[PDB]
């Protein structure tokens, strides 16, 4: 049912009326995004083309529709001479509106036809026309085609600066043809040519229209020539110091601040005294505030390093001064601007005669605070979302000033509406959750606040609720006690959404406070209106069950170590009887169920090994036989390295077969295999072959960057361990009950720090799939594709990606590794043909050729995997997993001559 | 003159093939003791003297491909060079 639809749209377009026609024709569009293989993309294409040659000129504007819509598909067009002369075949015409068409046609289809020459000289020859329609369409197509080809540039310069300083062709002619000169950076004598004529214009026409249209062209020439770059920053500070109109000075800030976004190393040390200086002595506002946010932008990046560089006192420097009567200004938006250049200046480069600044930074921060919390505009709602961003770097960068920074927001978390109150709790999450040890110092806090809660308003009261709760988890690092739980508990029976309480029992599941993440997940099971949602949440409440189960744990006891972790195992095992039960085929929930079983085979490798150690207190020492390892424990824990390997095995097959998930998640996967990889390290230095380890742990045990307080826990459990590892070398026999209690140790530190169930696990933000269409004869289902059993046979895969949204938020494919595989599914079986090969998508499509040798005289079972390469250059193994049946026969002349021979 | 051409849409299985150098070193002979050589079905005809049989195969063992030395020689053996030096005899052989 691919090309079904094909014949079912072009059944459409054989109509003689011109309603189904354009029907048909703007219903391809959504053709070419159900099936974009280039098959039925180049048969489409070829009959939107002869459906164009002839029509009554208004098919012609919706097949150019089409052709606007549809750039992405251009390149997979595979007769493309027949589709160039076909649209090329109106040009002859002598209908002008047709002609402009047919140009427009050209200019759009200008990426997959960059060198044909018919096609320059018709714009040639239709530019210097007199149907003003025509002339348009000319300018339009000279500048789409000027965007790739050479030769062209170079003859459209010519001509381009002949009809512009012509003196015909009126001012709104002009001003389309300047960005004919903006497109126009092919070649270096051919950039200065454009530059100069450029400056003609600019000093020749000095007026408020074709000054703009020219410092745009002129800005777009130096971003995309970048040989003087600088000299045209120096040309705008000029034109924005020594010129009194207005509209040219928000150009040049708009276009500083495009050259600052593109270009900010190029900034040199007097461009930035330019800017500063004029923007002092300016007596407008709006132009102020344009000025400082170009400083803004160009103080986030290296410009900064260069401008503050040895070989002048800093104090006496212009940003700085500027920065601080713009940080005391009494307009929001240039205070935002001026804080977030002070918050820069602070955060960036550590001189000793700038650290007072510090102290201006902070109160400039709580000062624009509380002239924005009491506002509830939109506007006033942009400058929170400056302050805080600039509240968090400024914490970031500089510890120690980081403690008065929280403080001063609690402050204001006192008095403040609703809206205010959110995002003030966001910065308070994220300081208190990569810094810890501030957190603590709210505390109860916050519950008086929490406790005002229970009378405030209804319309933004949910997601606040969210946000207190939220940065209450975050700020209990250590645990909570019972009297919170209780204070907690009360208010959300007072008022509740419903789903106001998921969201505050998965942020308590994702800290590793489980035991309200028990008590909310049993609200949600009474409430609930589905099958795989109530399934869903019940295992939820199963794996919040175990995990305060885990937490029920004592150092040096191993008693309840093992209880615990029984209890553990089957609070797991219930509810992953319930994830298998919520799996749906709609939505497949595979990263949850692969993340618990893993977790549920790591805690029984746990416990196989506690009862392992427990086995030299319940065996002898070996036998009577045994009087250079001697006992059942030695191969014990030589299984107890398979199955440890196996696992940390497990996680990374786990860790790259996502690819969807955020930092975070990964992250604590690998915290998840660096834990496996702990025990079998541990366990192979201690009692199996002590003799080669000699290391001692000879990297870096510090330093760490440490984004979450799980994270932390986890590196000090991991050099604890390490530390244990270390002294305990090599003094004791092999055996050794020191050892085996260092592994209890172990186990127990492990189980101590809890579990947090990321972001991956409850939602997913970047979805991302393969298709692999194989086309040998792709077959039907146990049919085999026939192959003769003297030729290989060319499997041909080709494939296409899709995104669920936001194309690549976290990560970009950069290419994609086809691997095939044979397999003789009659019964090595056909390691013969494992072939590989790397894919660059063009736009989205993957093509390669694959040979496959098929020669004993059996059915062979291809298989096709995909592996995505990253921009970084992890692997990773998502795709299909593809399989097709083959059959091998033979030729009865052959046949016949092996039986003779 | 080359398989490169009008051999490879003119060839006719069976056949007859007259080969480069019998050197099995160097020519078109090398390709057709590979390819071909493969069967027990196929036979190479060994034909000219100065090159060893044996030493000629030892690349290519282990090898199913038939193999019969039949060498052509002109040269006048040992009973006919005693006739020819009876006939004209010198005063010294070298």
């Amino acid at each position: 049912d691919a090309n079904s639809a094909l014949m079912e749209l072009d059944k459409g377009l054989r109509s003689g009326k011109l309603g189904e026609q354009c029907e048909a024709v703007v219903r391809f569009p959504r053709l070419f995004q159900k099936y974009p293989f280039p098959i039925l993309i180049n048969s489409a294409f070829l009959k939107l083309a002869d459906v164009f040659r002839v029509g009554n000129n208004f098919l012609r504007l919706c097949v150019l529709k089409v052709t606007q819509q549809s750039e992405k598909h251009l390149e997979k067009i595979l007769n493309v001479d027949e589709f160039v002369k076909r649209i090329f075949s109106v040009i002859h015409s002598n209908d002008p509106v047709a002609r402009a068409i047919t140009l427009r046609m050209l200019g759009s289809l200008a990426s997959i036809i960059p060198e044909r020459k018919n096609a320059h000289h018709s714009i040639r020859q239709s530019l210097d026309s007199h149907d003003n329609v025509e002339v348009e369409a000319a300018v339009f197509a000279a500048a789409n085609f000027s965007a790739q080809s050479k030769d062209f540039a170079v003859g459209i310069c010519n001509k381009i600066s002949e009809m512009i300083q012509g003196l015909a062709t009126p001012v709104d002619l002009k001003l389309k043809l300047i960005p004919i000169l903006q497109h126009m950076h092919h070649d270096a004598i051919l950039a200065s040519s454009a530059r100069q004529l450029l400056q003609q214009l600019v000093t020749s026409y000095p007026s408020t229209k074709m000054v703009i249209v020219s410092l745009h062209t002129f800005t777009l020439l130096a971003a995309s020539s970048l040989v003087d770059t600088p000299k045209q920053i120096q040309l705008l500070l000029q034109y924005l110091k020594n010129d009194p109109r207005k509209a040219v000075k928000r150009l040049a800030i708009q276009d500083l601040k495009l050259l600052a976004n593109k270009t900010p190393h190029t900034w040199s040390r007097e461009n930035i005294q330019a800017l500063c200086e004029c923007a002092l002595q300016t007596p407008y506002d709006s132009l102020k505030l344009g000025m400082l946010s170009v400083l803004s932008t160009l103080s986030g990046t290296i410009a900064i390093k260069h401008y503050f560089s040895i070989v002048s006192s800093p104090r006496s420097s212009d940003l700085v001064k500027l920065a601080q009567e713009c940080c005391y200004h009494n307009n929001r938006g240039i205070a935002a601007h001026g804080v977030r250049v002070l918050t820069n200046i602070t955060v960036s480069c550590q001189e000793k005669d700038l650290l007072a600044l510090e102290q201006d930074a902070v109160f400039g921060l709580e000062s624009l605070l509380v002239l924005c919390s009491q506002d509830d505009s939109p506007g006033a709602q942009a400058t929170l979302k400056i302050a805080l961003n600039c509240m968090v770097k400024l914490a970031k960068g500089r510890p120690h000033l980081s403690q008065s920074v929280v403080e001063t927001l609690l402050t204001q978390l006192h008095s403040a509406q609703d809206a205010a109150r959110i995002l003030m709790c966001h910065c308070l999450a994220a300081i208190a959750m990569q810094l810890p040890v501030l957190g603590d110092g709210m505390l109860g806090d916050l519950m008086e606040l929490y406790k005002v809660i229970g009378r405030s308003a209804t319309d933004k009261q949910q997601e606040l609720l969210v946000s207190l709760a939220t940065v209450i988890f975050v700020a209990s690092q250590k645990a909570l006690s019972v009297e919170s739980k209780a204070v907690i508990k009360q208010q959300l029976e007072s008022v509740s959404n419903g789903w106001t309480v998921y969201r505050i029992a998965r942020q308590a599941s994702r800290m590793g406070n489980h035991d309200m993440a028990k008590e909310l997940y049993q609200s949600l099971l009474t409430q609930v209106a589905s099958e795989h949602f109530y399934f869903w949440l019940n295992s939820l409440k199963e794996f919040s069950h175990a995990e305060q189960c885990l937490t029920g744990l004592q150092e040096e006891n191993y008693s309840s170590a093992l209880s615990c972790i029984a209890e553990s195992l089957k609070f797991y095992h219930k509810g992953i009887a319930s994830l298998t039960a919520a799996s749906t085929p709609l939505n497949p929930l595979s990263f949850q169920c692969e993340f618990v079983k893993l977790r549920i085979d790591l805690l029984q490798a746990f416990s196989q090994l506690i009862c392992t150690c427990n086995s030299l207190k319940t065996s002898p020492p070996p036998a009577i036989a045994t009087t250079q390892r001697c006992g059942r424990i030695s191969n014990q824990m030589k299984q107890s390295m398979e199955e440890f390997r196996s696992l940390a095995s497990r996680y990374g097959d786990l860790y790259q077969a996502s690819f969807d998930a955020d930092s975070a998640t990964l992250r604590n996967v690998e915290l998840q295999q660096q834990s496996c990889l702990l025990i079998s390290h541990a366990i192979e230095a201690l009692i199996l072959d002590p003799e080669s380890a000699s290391f001692q742990e000879y990297g870096s045990t510090g330093t760490a960057h440490a984004d979450s307080e799980y994270e932390r826990r986890m590196m000090s459990v991991y050099n604890h361990v390490l530390e244990e590892v270390e002294s305990l070398n090599r003094k004791y026999t092999p055996v050794s009950y020191m050892h085996t209690a260092c592994l209890c140790n172990a186990i127990i530190a492990l189980l101590k720090v809890p579990l947090s169930f990321q972001r991956y696990f409850f939602q997913k933000l970047q979805s991302t799939s393969i298709k692999l269409a194989l086309s040998p004869s792709p077959r039907n289902p146990a049919e085999p594709i026939a192959v003769q059993n003297n030729q290989q046979l060319a499997l041909k895969v080709e494939g296409v990606v899709q995104h669920g949204s936001k194309p690549g938020l976290f990560r970009k494919i950069q290419s994609v590794c086809l691997n095939v595989s044979s397999t003789l599914q009659s019964k090595i079986d056909n390691m013969t043909n494992e072939m590989e090969q790397r894919v660059e998508p063009h736009n989205d499509y993957f093509s390669t050729q694959f040979l496959l040798n098929f020669a004993i005289l059996g059915t062979h079972n291809i298989t096709v995997e995909s592996s995505v390469k990253d921009a970084n250059g992890i692997v990773w193994k998502t795709g299909p997993r593809t399989t097709i049946f083959v059959k091998s026969l033979e030729d009865p002349y052959s046949q016949q001559i092996r039986l003779q021979q | 003159p080359s398989i490169h051409g009008d051999f490879s849409n003119d060839f006719r299985q069976p056949c007859v093939v007259f080969t480069g150098h019998p050197s099995l070193r160097f020519g078109d002979v090398v390709h057709f003791m590979e390819l071909w050589g493969k069967s027990s079905l196929n036979t190479v005809i060994f034909t000219e003297p100065d090159f060893s049989y044996l030493e000629a195969l030892a690349p290519y063992q282990p090898l199913a491909m038939k193999c019969i030395y039949c060498p052509i020689d002109t040269r006048l053996n040992f009973i006919q060079v005693s006739k020819l030096l009876k006939e004209v005899q010198p005063l010294h052989v070298v």
